RNA sequence: AGCGGCGAGUACACGUACUUGCUAGCUUCUUAGAGGAACAUUGUGUGUCUAACACAAGGAAGUUUAAGGCAACAACAGGUCUGUGAUGUCCUUAGAUGAACUAGGCUGCACGCGUGCUACACUGAUAUAUAUAACGAGUAAAAUAUGCUUGCAUACUUUUCCUCCGCCGAAAGGCGUAGGUAAUCUUUAUCAAUAUAUAUCGUGAUGGGGAUAGAUUAUUGC
């Protein structure tokens, strides 16, 4: 009936609500294809080409986000849909089928289950920035 | 019921897609294809007029050039009818936030500005006589009525049918 | 099924060479639709030979400080500049681009070395990872200052750049580049 | 007459100075602290703020 | 690098020095033991001195170890 | 496509006194005047009745007769005060809009009335210096 | 009914120890308590200079006076709970006890 | 060393840059090239082509790029 | 602080969007207390096989996981008596080197040096439109209401700090009234600019660049 799976990148937080349902995706109250960065718009569809049209055609997600900016919250929708997918099988569908779609999302790569651990760096006196020092002159 | 035509319809909105679509609100139409296909709408019926001294002003401080296209009053306008309706209860400081652009001051760094509020006033107005949308007698700022709700939806669905069908 | 830029497909390509085969890589992970990966390559000494060959080229396109961090930008100028190499001289263009990764870098160059107190500018040889370095480098140069104080936009001159050096001919900034190097070495040694 | 203290010192420099001193310079004046940065960094520990990193 | 003191290495030869009977080849078996034998403030050197005693009893199996 | 003759087209015009109004677009070309912003061609363009979207190549006698009217005296068409430089002109107290040659008269007469005057702006006018109140120790070294 | 008892501090130390004593107080009167709410904690921060004259490097030191708080809402008579704050609360904790009215 | 682009058609020029219509790859930079005429001239010839249908598109064109080709 | 739950609506569909009243339960999202986790764990390799290093697997994490804070004997004739009701000598103390008040100067310009800001353009300038952050800060004097012939009564009232919204004005700003001593309001399911889309310019010191100058207006303040 319902899961609650999040996605993270430097400070965008991505939560995705996964139901039974008839096959619609939607984001913030709008479709997912009102994504604004359209060269960016492949990155959130990868996960549902692997799976392919079959095993999603009776679900219904929900996407929320917050925080961050234009790259950093599309990478967040990519980890929530793909983590949520699995956790639905893995409450209401047998879990021999949850381990061949796991097989499946990581042949392709990591980081659409795994959070990235990456985070700016604090700046200090006597400089612009973390290692870059005011220039010296003699 | 609508006659009208649709502006030009770039490729790359006719891409297939992996999951199914809603069509009933204005939250399922491309965002820059109403805007502009809905201007012409509200100029041909004469809904609002171009006040005279705008066609000598520029929108705001950070520009220092005019918006060559003679048809942004309109353009502009309708964009608004789109605003308010993401957010209910809008005043004119808001608009002028939303409305901002960087301004280059000569050899000292650039900034963020804040756009003019006399344009945007008077299109709140225009509006109000023209009945879409309502100065609340409640908290504040100024809302979409029924009337001004049903013409927008109204009008997005059209456009899609115009594209897909 | 998976097509770069949703286009062209990568399934049929080969090296031909024996010596860069396991340097660039077009294979398993390696496939993607889009040049954006936020990959970390530079953690270790040789993750660098993993990237996609092609995101290390839009990784080159963003330099002289007046386009650093604009990502996106760079990605839309080989997006339109492979369009360009598939419609003039009709191939895959992305194993045009192989081609000249193969035949862009120097296979020698000289060195300073004091074996003896005495110093000379001996040769030495160049590892494969290394040419593989300088072809991508010599070809965005090339197009970069082709390009600067001209009508022709950036991803015209690329697409020229890229033909010309798979064809061998000195009228790339990679060829004569990497013939002049060759030059030197082979007088020293 | 007399002209004894007749400038008006509403504000600027002249108008306000150190708690402890009585110097007018570097005067701390977030949250009305009031005192000069010397005499602060003095006082400081007994006030309440601490040094983390 | 990650060279241990002599803090960790006197503590560590006279857990094995004094209680050779209960000390095993696993790791995680031989930090409880750590744990209520000696007295040690944080967990980190809790961790590091119970390693090392792991380590010190793989190299008791070829032989005698110079020094305990 | 636009096919028009050479010899409809001409290279240099002459709008107001000593002026040359080569072969680039409406806008661009009136700037060329000695008293023609950007801002202020745009808004003369308009108020002529003239296209944009062509060069100054093309235009007939009437509508470079019909600019020039607008030009002078601009208060009789719609344009504002906030427009106009001389905005009290402290001789006649009027608005007026300057022009070329004209321009060049107003600033030198303002330079030799201040300086008659012996007034510290115009007496630093005299002295070749700076006069609003740069710091001029490292800079402007010639 | 509907009384808020409302707790701010310096000490962390000390305040978690009162706002200990009070659930468990009121426990035992046998009383229907809502646990505490810990709001989000600010610092005050001064960064002035060292070296009272002007030469050397210019190094700075941060300085951090953060403050906490809580808050506890019950059902129950005010004269007993206000009795119940004067129970030896250790003097770097202020109370203030505020009636929720509405 | 000065580029002297023309900024209009001539009569004779009308028919010369027509031709251009059967290239195989169609940009401004090549058409500007071929007959010594502006950019902005290179646009607007390749806008009257293109309605008419004589000229095929190759991909989604950009607004910082409009490659074209022959219609076959 | 959120998510749900029960209604009432405005719209369109073979259930979605938004508005609005009430209010089973839960903590994924938010806030903050206490704990767990990494030890070179397991393999292969190098090593006196000791102290230890390299690669691979698993793992969120294996350069002590990343950044900081503190900082040992001793020195410098290093800087500070212009931070100090810390302080030793000397000088001055009514024609003051004390305390004030009025007007100037610290900025003065043939030149040399250090840290910087803006640029030399098309990977650009101009115009319009779309999407999108994190750390902060905020309330004894003068002024306002009403008279005596700005002087002195009366109110120690609303005033002063951040300011929503409404109206006026090209703009900068002005007028009138909300909320806030603050996860409650300004204001942040957003207070920015690089980005993205479309069009104009078109290799020409040009629509690059914006120094130096002329005229006009409004606020801060005696
Ligand atoms: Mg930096
Ligand atoms: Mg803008
Ligand atoms: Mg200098
Ligand atoms: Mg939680
Ligand atoms: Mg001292
Ligand atoms: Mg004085
Ligand atoms: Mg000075
Ligand atoms: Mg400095
Ligand atoms: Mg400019
Ligand atoms: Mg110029
Ligand atoms: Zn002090």
């Amino acid at each position: 009936k319902r899961v609650q799976t999040f996605g993270k990148k430097k400070t965008a937080v991505a939560v995705a609500t996964v139901t039974n349902g008839k096959g619609l995706i939607k984001l913030n109250g709008k479709n997912l294809d009102l994504v604004e960065p359209y060269i960016l718009k492949t990155k959130v569809y990868e996960p549902l080409w692997l799976i392919g049209s079959g095993k999603l055609k009776n679900l219904d997600i929900r996407i929320r986000v917050k925080g961050g900016g234009q790259t950093s919250q599309i990478y967040a929708i990519r980890q929530a849909i793909g983590k949520g997918i699995i956790s639905y099988y893995q409450k209401y569908v047998d879990e021999s089928t949850k381990k061949e779609l796991k097989d499946v999302l990581l042949r392709y790569d990591r980081s659409l289950l795994v959070g990235d651990t990456r985070r700016c760096e604090p700046k200090k006196f006597g400089g612009k920035g973390a290692r870059a020092r005011y220039q010296k002159s003699y | 019921q609508f006659t009208e035509d649709i502006g030009v319809v770039n490729k790359r909105l006719l891409e297939p897609v992996p999951f199914v679509k809603t069509n009933n609100c204005i939250k399922d139409v491309d965002a820059d294809l109403f805007i502009r296909s809905y201007a012409t709408h509200l100029k041909l019926h004469n809904k609002i007029t171009y006040p005279k001294w705008c066609t000598f002003v520029k929108t705001g401080k950070g520009r220092k050039l005019a918006p060559l296209n003679e048809d942004w009053y309109f353009i502009r306008a309708s964009s608004i009818l789109r605003r308010l309706y993401l957010h209910p209860d809008i005043g004119v400081g808001f608009l002028r936030r939303q409305f901002s652009s960087k301004q280059r001051r000569g050899v000292a760094p650039n900034h963020t500005s804040l756009a003019s509020g006399k344009i945007l006033r008077s299109i709140l107005q225009q509006l109000e006589n023209l009945g879409y949308v309502e100065q609340n007698p409640k908290k504040k700022g100024r809302r979409l009525t029924t009337k001004g709700e049903n013409a927008i939806n109204n009008f997005a669905r059209y456009i899609n049918k115009k594209v897909y069908n | 099924d998976i097509k770069l830029f949703k286009k062209w497909s990568y399934e049929e390509i080969n090296i031909a060479d024996l010596s860069l085969v396991d340097c660039i890589a077009v294979s398993q992970k390696a496939c993607v639709y889009t040049p954006h990966t936020a990959g970390r390559y530079q953690k270790k000494r040789f993750r660098k030979a993993l990237c996609p060959i092609v995101e290390r080229l839009v990784n080159s396109m963003m330099m002289h400080g007046r386009n650093n961090g604009k990502k996106l930008k760079a990605i839309r100028i080989v997006a339109y500049a492979f369009e360009i190499i598939h419609l003039m001289t009709g191939e895959n263009p992305l194993q045009v681009f192989v081609n000249a990764v193969q035949k862009g870098g120097p296979r020698e160059d000289s060195t300073r070395i004091g074996s003896a107190g005495v110093v000379r500018r001996q040769a030495v040889d160049v590892s494969p990872l290394r040419r593989v370095n300088q072809a991508i480098y010599l070809i965005c140069t090339g197009a970069r200052n082709a390009a600067f104080r001209n009508i022709k936009s950036i991803s015209e001159c690329l697409a020229e750049e890229i033909i010309n050096c798979a064809n061998e001919s000195s009228s790339s900034y990679a060829i004569k580049k990497k013939d002049e190097i060759e030059r030197v070495a082979k007088a020293n040694r | 007459g007399c002209i004894l203290n007749v400038h008006p010192k509403k504000y600027g420099q002249g108008s306000r100075q150190c708690r402890v001193c009585s110097n007018k310079h570097a005067i701390i004046r977030k949250y009305n602290i009031n005192i000069c940065r010397q005499c602060f960094r003095e006082r400081a520990d007994i006030i309440g703020f601490k040094k983390y990193r | 690098g990650r060279v241990r003191t002599k803090t960790i290495k006197r503590a560590a030869r006279q857990i094995v020095e004094k209680y050779y009977a209960k000390l095993t080849l696993d790791f995680q078996i031989n930090k409880k033991i750590t744990e209520e034998v000696a007295i040690i403030p944080s967990k980190r050197m809790k961790n590091k001195v119970a390693g090392f005693v792991t380590h010190l009893m793989k190299r008791i199996q070829k032989g005698p170890v110079r020094g305990i | 496509l636009q096919v028009i003759d050479n010899n409809d087209f001409q290279h240099i015009l002459r709008i107001l006194n000593t002026n040359v109004d080569g072969k680039e677009k409406v806008i661009i070309a009136l700037t060329a005047i000695k008293g023609i912003g950007k801002r202020m061609a745009t808004v003369i363009c308009k108020q002529a009745n003239v296209d944009p979207t062509k060069r100054a190549g093309e235009l007939t006698t009437e509508e470079i007769d019909n600019i020039v009217h607008i030009m002078s005296t601009p208060t009789q068409f719609k344009i504002p005060d906030w427009f106009l430089n001389r905005r009290k002109d402290l001789k006649e107290g009027k608005n007026i809009h300057v022009i070329a040659n004209q321009l060049d008269s107003y600033l030198r007469e303002d330079l030799e009335r201040m300086k008659k005057i012996r007034l510290h702006r115009g007496l630093r006018h005299h002295w070749g210096l700076r006069v609003r109140g740069q710091h001029t120790k490292t800079t402007g070294r010639r | 009914r509907r009384i808020r008892i409302a707790l701010t501090s310096k000490n962390l130390r000390a305040i978690e120890k009162v706002c200990s004593d009070i659930m468990k107080g009121a426990k035992e009167k046998n009383l229907n308590v809502s646990g505490p709410v810990r709001l989000p904690v600010k610092t005050l921060r001064i960064t002035t200079r060292k070296s009272p004259c002007g030469e050397g490097t210019n190094t700075w030191d941060r300085f951090e006076l953060r403050i906490y708080k809580r808050l506890i809402d019950l059902y129950s008579q005010c004269e007993v709970v206000t009795q119940m704050t004067s129970i030896n609360i250790d003097p770097v904790v202020e109370v203030e006890v505020i009636i929720t009215d509405s | 060393e000065k580029l002297n682009h023309a900024v209009f058609i001539d009569k004779s020029l009308h028919s010369k840059i027509l031709e251009c219509k059967n290239m195989k790859v169609i940009t401004p930079s090549a058409i500007a090239e071929k007959y010594k005429v502006n950019l902005s001239v290179a646009r607007a010839v390749i806008n009257h082509l293109a309605d008419k249908k004589l000229i095929a598109e190759v991909c989604v064109q950009s607004h910082s790029q409009k490659l074209y080709t022959k219609v076959a």
